[PDB]
C-alpha cells in the first residue's frame, strides 16, 4: 500500500528535502544499536537478563528496539511519500508489538519485582516519547 | 590388647557412599556420553526483532 500510495520515484523531490530522510535513517540506527548493545551486555545467556537495564534509550522508552524497528518503517513510508501507510503500520505494529510488550513486561515484572516497577514509574512512555 | 574401636562405622558408610556415587557416575558416563543430533547455526534469531 505504501508503494501504491506514494508518488512516482521521479516526482518526489530532492535536494534539501532528502536530508531529513538521512537524519531519520541515522537516528534510527543509532537508537536501535544502542538499545541492542545495552540489552545484550547484561544477559549471561542468549536471552537471560541478569539485572534491570535503565540506560541510554532505556531511560527514554521502555521498549526501545521495538520503537526503533517501527521508526524504521515510518522513515520508509516517509521515503516514498506515503503517510497513509505510515499510519496503518502505526496501528498494526502498535497493536501486535504492544501485545508482545505486555507479555514480556508481565514476565519480567513477575521475575524481578520492585526494580522494574520503579523503572517503569521513572519512564511511563512505553513506545513513543510522550505520545504513548 | 587395649585399643578399642577406631574412627567409626558411619565414616565407613560415608566412604562406601562416595565409592558408589563415583562408580555409578563412571557407569553413567561410559554409555550415554556421545549422542549428537545436529548443531545448526541460529542466525534467524527472531526474538530480537520478529
Amino acid at each position: 500500500l505504501a508503494a501504491f500510495e506514494g508518488p512516482e520515484l521521479h516526482r518526489l523531490p530532492g535536494g534539501w528535502a532528502n536530508v531529513g530522510i538521512w537524519i531519520l535513517i541515522v537516528i534510527t540506527m543509532l537508537m536501535h544499536y544502542d538499545s541492542t548493545l545495552y540489552l545484550a551486555r547484561y544477559s549471561e545467556k542468549v536471552v537471560v537478563p541478569t539485572a534491570v537495564v535503565q540506560f541510554g534509550p532505556y531511560r527514554w522508552v521502555r521498549h526501545p528496539i521495538y520503537a526503533s524497528t517501527m521508526l524504521l518503517f515510518a522513515a520508509y513510508c516517509t521515503a516514498l511519500r506515503a503517510p497513509l501507510s505510515l499510519l496503518f503500520l502505526l496501528a498494526v505494529c502498535l497493536v501486535y508489538y504492544n501485545k508482545k510488550a505486555k507479555m514480556e513486561e508481565e514476565l519480567m515484572v513477575e521475575s524481578f519485582g520492585q526494580s522494574y516497577s520503579d523503572y517503569a514509574d521513572k519512564v511511563r512512555h512505553k513506545f513513543i516519547p510522550f505520545v504513548y | 590388647p587395649m585399643e578399642t574401636q577406631i574412627i567409626s562405622d558411619d565414616t565407613w558408610k560415608l566412604v562406601d557412599e562416595i565409592w558408589d556415587k563415583k562408580v555409578e557416575e563412571i557407569k553413567a558416563e561410559a554409555v550415554i556420553q556421545i549422542e549428537e543430533e545436529k548443531k545448526k547455526p541460529q542466525i534467524l534469531m527472531a526474538t530480537h526483532f520478529f
